[PDB]
């Protein structure tokens, strides 16, 4: 009826006898407290998934009924702790005192409840902001390799929402514990702790809490997107919590799939990222924009399962360890990388400027074989090798130095209105900071200007301040 | 009187007891309408499709939504037949999902509308046309060089950003104007934003108001991913078979169709074939195309957006889909860049559509000369650019000046364009496409900026254009 | 109370229990039988229970060979896990699994304190999280991938090239500097690597603050499992306790994932992905977590990873490497070219050189060497054919340096004297940098590329060519 007695134990999972009445997904007790998760309900027995220590669990044990499917604590209190894919406080600090409660699984907005993505979510990485822009309400996926620096893209996007009115939802799944502690004191130092509320499932836990932890940042999310905020979540790795599900399902044996996955590993996924939406102004005009991130061994994204986040997601920034080490840093490959967004995530300054940028990124790309003959190439292939070069070195960046947006509207007008293709491709850098300081001394107009309208100043005013920056530079 | 009880339920699988005379068939929609009798429970209203018999009168089934919280020994009712869905006038300017239930807001289908069943064998023999049957689009560039069977299944590949949703409406458009069809768009695994975005799109086009629209999300379950294209296909066949009259069906992604065929066969634990795929993937696959076809009353012709696993077109998907198409149309995003609308190049379709019967007279001759005219002009297109800018200008400007305007002379203006720029859009008949193709390489409009020749309908608009221009 | 078996299946027994009294999970039992005549043999072996089943039944895994077992035999629950003495009594002593000395030099007192093998991981409020720089004389790690004092260091590589040589060098170089204690484990690699480490450490006289455990290739899988884990208590306690410095070496942790690959099923799981346990990452994490530093006290852990045929993307060493805080990966073309070490320059990430400690001299030195080679691999294959002529004027001047810079990479070892005829060379970290600016800046493009090779100093370069005769 509501109550049973365990008939076998082991490897993180229990069937038990009876519980008639449980139902599909219902949270359980054992006789210790420790909690269950009825998953498989046979004709006999139950399989239980256990979401704590279960060595103190015997055979003939009772087992009692909660009479409740899982639920998540939900509140502005959340904000600057660290927490349990359940609300257990994990930093000390004492208990965290929210008033109410969401389901680990509640339905994803429907067709009906959206309004298409139209605003910026501003990176702070020009490469980003420029060739790959991501709006509120988007899927993106950062497929890096770890000889590159991939886990600091996500964690700078984080701290850049200081100034912008974003919450803000760290998970960890499956990370080492002194790292995702390593992320806490980093987040914590940029006061980017202030709204940032981390949920963390370290290798040593238990299967299922890996397996629950990133539905439950999404439910911790979704609370803040229907009250009207826009949030940003980022999972750390998707394929952990993959793993841990496929354990569960081949420890209950059910049928294995392609890698041993059962057939729903896709509907998992699905369910997961389909709740990162942009609502419609009927329904509050909240957002919450997911950025899945993924670590490579070399650049295989053959396996499975990036396979499908891939086919679920809006787009993908790709970062090689080829381009990392011959100088090109953040290294986003821009060719392989997308967004289907584009465009509609930008402001109307970058919007003007960004296209003609991407055209000769892409023709230096295809020029580059010729670049070794530059003495015989005819004055137009020249033309477009050292704007090519141009544009590659100002699209490098130094790890945890973002850029305001205005600023980085401005340095790309710059260089593809004409005024860099003086300097030699050894001094872009340089000018580029100094005209940066330039900019903060004199061009507080035009700074104000883009600032407002999120459009480009008067071109006349613009090429002045520009051309008197050049008369200073040496 | 039937009804059972659910026994196991283990993830997207639920079994099911029934009394021993009383089994449904293997495709019946089972019903569960359970209010919770106290707060340890909650509401359900799931729906299953019978999957297999056991024996000892339980069938294995899937079901087409979330089986959170059910209860072993909860009621399940038999409706006794496969899933039903609402066909007619009412389906047109709506949006439903896999059950027939509309997703849009503009309320629901009164109880007394009338209901087709999902699954249905194919037409018989006898039923088929004996004679193939060039469907007409007003499309210069597809009806010269890739023609569309009537009851065709036609691979449409491109990009993105390249013009698919914008070349769809159009036809969608031309149909239902030029040959009064109506449409179904069926989207199988669609992402939501981008269900959201073409609704609202297509709202706007009022070709909306023709479209009648059915949708699968990402995010559903297997067996609902799976069944969207067959009630797609079902609001089609209506149609055909009632009014008479030839029909369009696009299918956005049949790959998705096949994936959630693979993962509803390893939930039901069947042995996986080559690469992975189900042992039935050739017989589903079939089962779904056979059943666009042109009958004596009215046909189907199907645009199916295909993606390739791996790039690689030898994998199971890919081939068995390839096995049964009539056409194909590929978009370039270079042509896109340069400008040339609706982007087409469309090569495989020429060989088996075109050639032989009825276009092979007349319009085969043309189109031949058209294809070999843009073939030289590639090929003179790397040469061109350093030497060739000279050593064409002579003798090869002959190919390269002919060979321009006939590039742009495929180009054309789209009705569904007016909305970015101020052109009304026309509708070309094949017969005019073939006679001005004919006069461009007989040399008679060579003096006519090559300017003129873009983005324009019949060749006397040409003749205007330049004339207005100089 | 007592038990009896029931089946012996190789390392997996199946006990049964009488009153209800069913023994926990990761208890030991024990199997002490006298020959009742001439037609059995005594019996002396342990047991872990590992899953309760019905019918008052357990499986367990046997900790020794499972020969002469016979059904029916009594078995004791001793109540608790598997327990090992800790403290000084086991400074210079050899262990096994079970807390045995194998080591001649007498037993362990009964009451001495005695902790047992499973136990929770540290909380997150009580970790370490601060990098100071780990100096260990090899040119390539201390320029290309730091060791980070009481973090977590892998040396990945296929069979055959240099893991155990290097994890020796590490002992010899960083052992007798410390100020702590040190603890080696053996888990399944070869017993002479074992006897003749031993011999070594005896030698020195480092054996007086070391602790050994050692379950090697020969025994049963039981044993490889628990060995690491014994070998872990045995630090913990020194780091908890006695708040001391710990070294931790473990060679080829990959054994412990193998061996639980080898039970899983025995015990009845399904396969997992290229035929693992389903469990693997859970089980992995569970070791790996207890192994760091806290407030109390640092363990700075050393492991060599095998990589089964140099293939990356094999489960193992893909969950391994989301636990280690620096990596070096060894390159098998290396080793066939003879440059030895043979650590791949790139793969490292150098993680440690994280920007800033090393950031204004040593990070500048280190990125420039890494941009030298990685364009000399994207050359390598252009060098062949084409290369060799087009490249000699441009890209020759960067092949000129790339080759010696890896000559210059290569070292000769303390204990490598056995393969290389020389004693070994210790460099330091300001000697490295210097030596690999100067070959950047190109003060010895001059020298013959075959002097810079298994060295130590800049110096040491200088007087082989001068030997040679330059
Ligand atoms: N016939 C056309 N005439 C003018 N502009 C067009 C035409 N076809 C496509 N476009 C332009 O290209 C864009 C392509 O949009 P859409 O068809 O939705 O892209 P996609 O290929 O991804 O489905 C249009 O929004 C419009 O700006
Ligand atoms: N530093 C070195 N100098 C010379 N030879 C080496 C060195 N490292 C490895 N070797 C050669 O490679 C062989 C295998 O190394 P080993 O330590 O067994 O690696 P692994 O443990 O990875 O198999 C050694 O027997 C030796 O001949
Ligand atoms: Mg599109
Ligand atoms: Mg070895």
């Amino acid at each position: 009826s509501d109550v049973g007695t365990v008939i076998q134990v082991g490897d993180g999972i229990a069937r038990a006898h009876g519980l008639d009445n449980v139902m599909s997904g219902e949270l359980v007790e054992f006789a210790n407290g420790v909690m269950g998760m009825a998953l498989n309900l046979e004709e006999n027995n139950v399989g239980i998934v256990i979401l704590g220590p279960y060595t103190g669990i015997k055979e003939g044990d009772e087992v009692r009924r909660t009479g409740r499917i899982m639920e998540v604590p939900v509140g502005e209190a959340l904000i600057g702790r660290v927490v349990n894919p359940l609300g257990q406080p994990v930093d000390g600090l004492g208990p965290v005192e929210t008033t109410e409660t969401r389901p680990i699984e509640s339905r994803a907005p429907g067709v009906m409840d959206r309004r298409s993505v139209h605003e910026p979510l501003q990176t702070g990485i020009k490469a980003i902001d420029a060739l790959v822009p991501i709006g509120r309400g988007q899927r993106e996926l950062i497929i890096g390799d770890r000889q590159t620096g991939a886990a600091s893209v996500a964690i700078d996007t984080i701290i850049n929402q200081k100034d912008q009115n974003m919450i803000s939802i760290y998970v960890a799944i499956g990370q080492k514990e002194s790292t995702v502690r390593t992320v806490v004191e980093t987040l914590r130092k940029h006061g980017a702790l202030d709204y940032t509320i981390v949920v963390t499932a370290s290798a040593s836990q238990p299967a299922p809490l890996l397996f629950l932890a990133p539905y439950a940042g999404v439910a911790m999310g979704e609370y803040f997107m229907y009250k009207g905020k826009h949030v940003l979540v980022v999972y750390a790795a998707l394929s952990k919590q993959a793993a841990a599900y496929r354990e569960l399902s081949l420890l209950l044996r059910r049928p294995p799939g392609r890698e041993a996955y059962p057939g729903d590993i896709f509907y998992l996924h699905s369910r997961l990222l389909e709740r990162a939406a942009k609502l419609s102004d009927a329904k509050g005009g909240g957002s919450l924009t997911a950025l899945p991130f993924v670590e490579t061994q070399a650049g295989d994204i053959s396996a499975y399962i990036p396979t499908n986040v891939i086919s679920i997601t809006d787009g993908q920034i790709f970062l090689q360890s080829d381009l990392f080490f011959s100088g090109v840093r953040p290294a986003i490959n821009a060719g392989l990388s997308v967004s289907r967004v584009g465009g509609a995530a930008q402001i109307k300054a970058m919007k003007k400027v960004a296209g003609t940028l991407r055209l000769d990124l892409a023709a230096y790309r295809e020029l580059e074989a010729f670049a070794q003959f530059g003495s015989d190439l005819d004055k137009a292939t020249q033309a477009k090798l050292a704007r090519g070069a141009r544009t590659v070195e100002v699209l490098k960046q130094d790890l945890h130095q973002p850029i305001p947006v205005e600023k980085q509207v401005l340095i790309i007008y710059a260089l593809t209105r004409g005024f860099l293709d003086d300097i030699p491709v050894e001094d872009v850098r340089r000018f580029e900071k100094e005209f940066y300081l330039f900019l903060d001394q004199n061009g507080q107009h035009l700074l104000e200007h883009i600032r407002t309208t999120k459009d480009l100043p008067n071109e006349d005013d613009l090429n002045k301040a520009i051309e008197a920056f050049k008369k200073t530079f040496v | 009187m039937t009804r059972g009880r659910v026994i196991q339920v283990m993830g997207p699988v639920v079994d099911v007891k029934f009394e021993n005379g009383h089994l449904p068939a293997i495709y019946n929609a089972l019903k569960i309408q359970h209010k919770a009798r106290n707060e340890n429970e909650v509401d359900i209203d799931l729906t299953l499709e019978v999957a297999l018999h056991l024996g000892d009168d339980t069938v294995r089934t899937i079901a087409m939504a979330s089986t959170d919280g059910l209860i072993r020994g909860m009621e399940v009712i038999d409706t006794g037949a496969p899933i039903s869905v609402p066909v007619g006038e009412v389906t047109l300017g709506r949006v439903f999902n896999v059950l027939g239930e509309p997703i849009d807001l503009e309320g629901d289908i009164p109880a007394d509308a009338r209901r087709d069943p999902i699954h249905r064998p194919a037409p018989k023999f006898e039923e088929l046309a004996t004679e193939v049957e060039i469907l007409e689009t007003g499309i210069k560039v597809v009806d010269l060089l890739a023609p569309y069977i009537k009851g065709g299944k036609i691979g449409l590949f491109g990009g993105a950003g390249v013009g698919k949703t914008v070349l769809i409406q159009e036809l969608i458009h031309n149909i239902a104007q030029e040959h009064g069809g109506i449409s179904v768009f069926a989207g199988v695994g669609e992402r939501t934003r981008e269900g959201n975005d073409l609704y609202h799109e297509m709202k706007d086009s009022g070709v909306i108001s023709k479209t009648a629209m059915v949708f699968g999300q990402m995010n559903e379950p297997p067996g609902a991913r799976m069944r969207v294209a067959l009630t797609g296909l079902t609001m089609a066949e209506y149609f055909r078979d009632e009014q008479g009259q030839d029909v369009l069906l696009f299918i956005d992604n049949i790959f998705r169709f096949t994936q959630a065929g693979s993962e509803v066969s390893a939930l039901l634990g069947r042995m996986p074939s080559a690469v992975g795929y189900q042992p039935t993937l050739a017989t589903e696959m079939g089962q779904l195309q056979e059943r666009i076809t042109s009958t004596a009353k009215g046909s189907i012709t199907s645009i199916q957006a295909i993606y390739v696993p791996a790039d690689d077109y030898t994998d199971p998907a890919p081939a068995t889909t390839f096995s049964h198409l009539d056409a194909t149309t590929n978009l370039e995003r270079k042509l896109a860049e340069m400008g040339i609308y609706p982007a087409v190049d469309p090569l495989a379709s020429t060989s088996r559509a075109l050639a032989p019967e009825i276009v092979g007279e007349e319009h085969y001759q043309v189109a031949r000369k058209v294809q070999q005219t843009l073939q030289r002009y590639k090929e003179l297109q790397d040469i061109i650019a350093i030497l060739g800018m000279d050593e064409l200008s002579d003798e090869d400007k002959l190919v390269v000046h002919r060979a321009r305007r006939i590039q742009f002379f495929l180009s054309q203006n789209f009705h569904v364009a007016e909305q970015f720029t101020g052109q009304p859009g026309s509708y070309v008949p094949v017969k005019e496409t073939v006679r001005g193709f004919k006069e461009i390489l007989e040399g008679k409009y060579d003096h006519l900026p090559e300017d003129a020749f873009r983005l324009v309908g019949r060749i006397e608009e040409v003749v205007e254009k330049a004339k207005a221009m100089g």
